[PDB]
């Protein structure tokens, strides 16, 4: 029913702490795969944090808040998902003692944490170095960084390629910020089989819809594309259109009219001399015929999302009513119209030998979803940099810097206001630690050394994954988008600040 | 830690399970592997008996609940859905792979080291294949070689004598649709009409296209010898007003006048065709097929002029028939030219009691055949088709990929050995990562062993023989392909027996099984949350 | 085939299960193996917390339902019931043995070939042991060597600092009861009195015998300094007529006369003793113990003459006390001589609130000590005893068998290697039977691996080291014992560290585990019939 007092507080903290506990063995280069079972049927074999926590229903309110943190974070940057959860926990946990043990009110611990966040954020931008968003080589060895710790690493280079080759493709600066809608303009397409490398980033689209009529062009050299909303069949009246006939030879009259309007429609289209007509709706058998000899291949039923991406790699602006069909609505700038038959399943291409279609190949419909998600992380950190050319010391280095500059300051602040501040510092340290642990090396040992080396000797010094020894980032490098280090710490400290505002929990609508 | 409900095998228990299951599924399909496999007869909850020996069949035909057994099944189906062959091999490969790996996990080696090894071995395996394959000239018309591919991928599911019956019927079909001079082919153009009555040994190869829907009218042509063929697709039956309509006669017989007025729209478009069978052969030297319907009154008109009229045809037959005859798929009847009908020699409608069966025999430019599968029962008619498909997509693959691989597990016993002595003096690998490639190597010996395990002769022994009769022609130089003879128990030359594994299968089997296994091994917790 | 009900895992499924289970039980007890093991805390259905790290404890303390898990448990209990040590090792040995064997079964080799190999290897193992052992002089009084045996079989279940506390207390006890000059010993003569209060580190060694039942009377001797001790066994309390009897007084006080008449039978036999404590030390320089009872009125008589009277003593103490004092176990009081009492120096009754605790300190011819186990709680008092026993029966075994074996898995890593290169150039085996001995050989590496698996340092790596630091002193000749150092991760000399495995344990561990495993492998069907 009800639970006021530290009772509340505790269960919240423990709850939140437990959330972390699950995916903590998923943060690191040697991170394991949490094969989860969804209710609907299938499975999820991913190790990408947010993709795990999504597939786990929780009860305790805090555990629900803690769980959605991984989502809002997966919405800002594509990466840094697992990290925010672990941090968001350790913060609450590291407050636990001064929260009750040292009887500090939640207002005070909040007043400090909100303060320690800003200072902490400084130390992030302070250690961050900028980068050439255009230097293909830098972007690659940047995207590569956030491809490690995932099944997609055995082709790491191959991945950053398909990543950049797609981030830049749908990009479109615009200024009067840079707009990169990976979502609506980079439709992926996972096709079972082949090899990983056998996957490319076609600059166009790929529909499996075949051709409306047999004897129709399998591939127009340079096709003239015409995209339209409206269907291709005899329309009807949006009023009480009811016909009364007693005039004998009138049946034939009307029944004919239908053929007649389908004709007109074919005309208006055929007019601008098209070779490829792709409509979102249907295609009357009649209309097929008049578009056959009219000289063009037809494609019926294609999703809006599928269509509007075509209209960016054909230029062919989509148009509804045909009696208004302009000639500006061309089909210029569009290579071939291949129709490769991929294992008993016909496809259609529209490459040009603004929106690309990443086509992945692996070894199962299952294994592909691993790739797709892994790729998304790549293609997202690429976008981040595109809109914030700043990077942060990976290997948990940044995380340790903030640990010290804060630890130092806290110790030199004096007042009850110090303890909560001190905790944010002590908290931060958990990431290089989770890393060192999931590496196998001795946490107490490596950290003391990493922390010390940090205290003076440079701040771009994190821990090396497969190794387990402290290395300098600059050295073997593994910087990550500075944006990630923003959110991870922004919302984590917020989460903590929210849950700490709770002193009572109640049940009933 | 947790929240109520939601179970989860963790730590090495989760891996224990994963491997457990895999090993299991493996053993259950090992039986239907090799020509000397086992024919299971499974019946569903309705009593539909069905025979098989095709891993895929048995696999999608069962209800599996083991999560690991699914990820392995799905990846195996995804293989018969691309290479059309080797669905069985891949389940063994991911099984045996996990066993071989679990041995070094069980001793301590972190799984990530056995997975690293796998990828390394995988590449080296796929390199070795490209050096192992046998580029066969695009030169088709080598029906001899192809008939060995037909039998190869057939004995894997056929009544022996029936292998010899289907071996040609398949090859000729693939060829018949394949377009010489490199190019390509779409198997969809090989209709697979199947009919009951008379055993599955009686099945036949039609160079044309056989269909069901015959001329449904008494006074129809029992057999149109030598004639044109019209590819029709416009509704030759009564229709209605696309907008709400109704008749309203005020006069006694005005009724009647309006009666014919409805049918007249038919004859309008129906005349445009009937005079075509006049305007061409209007004096005897003929048949329309039509995808849509043909009502009674209309069937009369066609039966009147002796025009075999078929209705409701398989819509994909538009394209198939448009090759069996040549004539354009005539959608509308308006712009209908007499110089666009198709041509077929004998086009006869074999009536089999209530069942109609129109054939499109004698063609000039076939380009689209029909494998007529005969068979007394449904269970056989089923399996026979599942044998043809798994052996037709098998020949057409020998063409697509202009390479082939010696069977009898030659490639496996090879790659296996190679990797062993490779890293011994390669070190082009890693530190303790040698384990994983060592496993992968030993793993591969699934197929050869299992191949004989099914035959009979002791796996361990006969495989030992191949390992000997092999290096024999190595210590004497020269290349000699070696495989397991599943009849004697000695080794033999796959190429000489006529035993071939399609290249694209092996390329999508190894990269596949590893993808699963190697991703399974990195699994450390099986959740089950989210009501 | 069958009859309703009654299930039965058959074919290789039955073997699958058997090995499955074994492997399992194995993993569950691996943890409490080695000094660097794991302390589990198991609670029953009543809430009786109890700590352990002794395979036997954990094993008989659990409810197992797996048939194979029983045959393995029972054979493991049958080991702690003879050698008193190594209950854990034997479960691993039968586990790992089945795994190593299942590998060659899985490849084809008939189990009967792997069992044949086992027996062959077994003999060769037991031969090798007799050549590996270390005959230690029957010369006891080598408390130094024995104190290393005490610590060896103690760190396997002790709080470290407490090992040093019990290491002597055990050895001195074994010695104290052992009869020098070859002869023999019966551990039963080492009372193991245990009492609550004050941690299990405070436990003590008594050269005499400590007991509970004190002198239950106020005016009793709080401490009989220097005196005789009477071993009594006749009922010193009221009795009844062995045949149905009853009193019938007709007179007012005839009642009374008959009152004392009943008690008088007591004093009759009771006088024969009270004058003995006169007839000896009837002037001060004393205590009776009695197995049976001593009613009130009688306790007065003894308390009157200052005779510490104890009643209801542990009946096996007749023999233990008959060594702590020398005096004959005086059954009846008739033929009771004053020259047959026993002698003890300070015999004081430490009263611990309601609890009485009489000690029999200062003895001339001990021959029967008492290890007083102290301990705050019951869980500790439990485990501490289970540690002493498993380490006392451990020292007394070093004596019985005048041989010893270097620990740290020296003998295992040895026999393992031996068998490998043995048959390579022995052929004193059989045909395909080499498999079984090969397995058995590889099998043995359980203990060394598991030993370090618990410590931490990677099994595969550290064991590799021993395999090196070993042949190093072989390619240079000379014999050098090698074992796994569970502190560093390098090898070391067991003999130098003070690490010993009792001979009789190893002799009954190998012959044991093989007996089970080898008989399990020949199993092909698990019935479950006969309601
Ligand atoms: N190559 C590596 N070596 C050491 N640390 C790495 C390496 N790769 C990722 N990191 C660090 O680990 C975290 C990223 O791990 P990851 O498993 O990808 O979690 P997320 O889902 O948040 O990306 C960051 O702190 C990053 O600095
Ligand atoms: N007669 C044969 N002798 C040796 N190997 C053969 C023989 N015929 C075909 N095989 C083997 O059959 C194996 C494939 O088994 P099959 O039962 O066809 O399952 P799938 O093809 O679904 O994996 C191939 O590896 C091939 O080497
Ligand atoms: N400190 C040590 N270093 C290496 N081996 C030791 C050490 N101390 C005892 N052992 C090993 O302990 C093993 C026995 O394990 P234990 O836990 O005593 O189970 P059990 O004795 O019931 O089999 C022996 O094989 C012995 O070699
Ligand atoms: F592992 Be994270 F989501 F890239
Ligand atoms: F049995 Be397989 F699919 F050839
Ligand atoms: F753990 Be054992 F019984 F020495
Ligand atoms: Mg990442
Ligand atoms: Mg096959
Ligand atoms: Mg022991």
């Amino acid at each position: 029913e009800r639970t006021t007092g530290r009772q509340a507080q505790i269960s919240n903290i423990t709850a939140a702490k437990a959330v972390a506990d699950v995916i903590r063995t998923c943060l690191g280069p040697k991170a394991m795969l949490k094969m989860l079972l969804d209710p609907m049927g299938g499975l999820v074999l991913t190790n990408d944090g947010h993709a795990i926590l999504r597939e786990i229903d929780v009860a305790h309110p805090a555990a629900k808040s803690m769980l959605e943190l991984s989502r809002t974070q997966d919405e800002e940057v594509g990466d840094g998902t697992t990290t925010v959860i672990i941090l968001a926990g350790e913060i609450l946990a590291q407050c636990a003692p001064y929260l009750i043990e040292k009887n500090i009110h939640p207002v005070i611990i909040i007043q400090a944490l909100k303060k320690a966040l800003t200072d902490a954020l400084e130390v992030i931008k302070q250690v961050s170095k900028p980068v050439d968003v255009e230097n293909d080589a830098a972007m690659k060895k940047l995207i590569q960084a956030s491809i490690g710790t995932k099944y997609v690493i055995h082709w790491s280079e191959k991945m950053c390629e398909l990543a950049l080759d797609a981030v830049k493709t749908v990009r479109k600066d615009l200024g009067q910020n840079f707009e990169i809608d990976i979502k609506r303009y980079v439709r992926v397409e996972k096709i079972p089989g082949g090899d990983v490398l056998d996957s490319r980033v076609l600059k166009g689209v790929l529909l499996n819809k075949d051709v409306v009529h047999p004897k129709m062009s399998r591939h127009i050299e340079n096709p003239r594309v015409v995209l339209l909303d409206c269907p291709l069949e005899y329309k009807k009246g949006e009023s009480q259109t009811n016909i009364e006939i007693e005039k004998e030879e009138d049946w034939n009259r009307i029944l004919q009219i239908e053929e007649e309007q389908v004709q007109l429609m074919c005309e208006q289209i055929l007019a601008v001399r098209p070779t490829l007509v792709i409509t979102e709706k249907g295609v009357s058998d009649l209309a097929q015929h008049y578009l056959l000899k009219g000289g063009c291949s037809v494609l019926r039923r294609v999703k809006k999302s599928d269509n509007n991406r075509i209209a960016r790699v054909t230029g062919a602006t989509i148009v509804n009513r045909v009696e208004d069909l302009k000639e500006s609505d061309v089909g210029t700038n569009c290579g071939l119209f291949k129709v490769e038959m991929i294992g008993d399943e016909y496809f259609s291409f529209l490459d040009n030998c603004k929106a690309c279609t990443i086509m992945l190949r692996g070894g199962s419909k299952d294994i592909l979803n691993e790739i797709d998600r892994n790729l998304q992380d790549a293609m997202a950190v690429a976008r981040n940099v595109m809109l914030s050319p700043s990077l942060s010391p990976g290997g948990g280095a940044t995380e340790m810097a903030v640990s010290v500059k804060l630890a130092e300051k806290a110790k030199q602040l004096e007042g009850i206001q110090q303890w909560p501040y001190q905790a944010v510092a002590d908290a931060m340290e958990c990431i290089p630690r989770t890393l060192i642990q999931n590496a196998g090396g001795d946490p107490i040992r490596l950290l003391s050394q990493l922390r010390a080396k940090h205290a003076q000797g440079n701040f771009t010094t994190g821990i090396d994954g497969d190794k387990g020894k402290i290395v300098d980032m600059v050295s073997y490098g593994i910087w990550e988008p500075e944006v990630i280090k923003q959110q991870s710490v922004k919302t984590a400290i917020e989460s903590a600040c929210l849950l700490l505002r709770v002193d009572d929990i109640v049940s009933g609508v | 830690l947790l929240n109520p409900k939601a179970e989860s095998l963790r730590r090495d228990a989760a891996l224990k399970v994963n491997v457990t299951s895999a090993e299991g599924l493996q053993s259950v399909l090992e039986t239907n592997l090799g020509p000397k496999g086992t024919l299971k007869m499974l019946v569903d909850g309705a009593g539909n008996i069905k025979l098989t020996k095709d891993g895929k069949v048995l696999l999608t035909e069962m209800q599996i609940q083991s999560p690991t057994a699914v990820l392995i099944a799905r990846a195996a189906a995804a293989q018969d859905e691309i290479t059309g062959d080797g669905t069985t091999t891949v389940v063994c490969l991911v099984g045996e792979l996990l066993r071989q790996a679990h041995r070094f996990i069980q001793e301590g080696v972190h799984p990530r080291i056995i997975t690293d090894g796998f990828e390394i071995a995988r590449k080296e395996s796929m390199k070795f294949l490209d050096e192992f394959k046998i580029s066969k000239t695009n030169l088709s018309n080598d029906r001899e070689f192809l008939l060995q591919v037909a039998r190869s991928s057939l004995l894997t599911k056929v009544d022996a004598d029936l292998t010899e019956v289907l071996t040609p019927i398949v090859t000729d079909a693939v060829l018949s649709v394949y377009d010489a001079q490199a190019d390509n082919l779409d198997l969809h153009m090989v209709e697979i009409m199947q009919m009951q009555h008379l055993s599955p040994k009686d099945t036949t190869f039609i160079k044309g296209l056989v269909l069901d829907h015959g001329g449904r009218h008494p006074d129809m042509p029992t057999r149109v010898k030598n004639a044109y063929v019209l590819i029709l697709n416009v509704s030759l039956e009564y229709e209605k007003t696309e907008v709400n309509s109704g008749f309203f006669y005020s006069s006694a017989d005005q009724r009647d006048k309006l009666a014919a007025s409805e049918r007249k729209f038919v004859d309008a478009k129906l005349k445009k065709i009937i005079d075509l069978k006049n305007e061409v052969c209007g004096m005897d030297p003929f048949v329309i097929i039509n995808q849509k319907g043909i009502d009674p009154m209309s069937l009369d008109v066609f039966a009147k002029h002796n025009i075999l009229a078929l209705r409701r045809a398989k819509r994909r037959n538009m394209e198939r028939l448009q090759l069996v005859t040549g004539g354009e798929a005539q959608n509308s009847v308006e712009d209908l030219s007499p110089q666009i009908l198709g041509f077929s020699g004998l086009v006869y409608q074999e009536t089999i009691g209530e069942e109609k069966f129109t054939y499109v025999t004698e063609n000039t430019d076939p380009k689209s055949c029909t494998i007529l599968i005969k068979g007394s029962t449904h269970y056989a008619l089923a399996q026979t088709k599942d044998a043809v498909r798994d052996g037709l997509r098998a020949v057409a693959n020998v063409l697509k990929d202009k390479n082939i691989i010696p069977g009898a597990g030659a490639f496996y016993i090879a790659l296996s050995r190679y990797l062993r002595s490779a890293n011994m003096n390669k070190l082009g690998a890693k530190g303790k990562t040698k384990t994983g490639i060592e496993a992968f190597a030993e793993a591969l010996l699934v197929i050869p062993k299992t191949l004989v395990k099914n035959s009979g002769f002791d796996p361990l022994d006969v495989l030992a023989m191949v390992e000997d009769e092999l290096d024999d022609a190595q210590d004497s130089d020269e290349t000699r392909y070696v495989g397991v003879d599943l009849n004697i128990g000695d080794s033999c030359d796959p190429t000489i027996e006529g035993i071939w594994d399609s290249y694209r299968v092996l390329r999508n089997a190894i990269t596949g099984a590893t993808g699963i296994a190697s991703n399974l091994l990195l699994c450390d917790e099986l959740l089950r949350a989210g009501r």
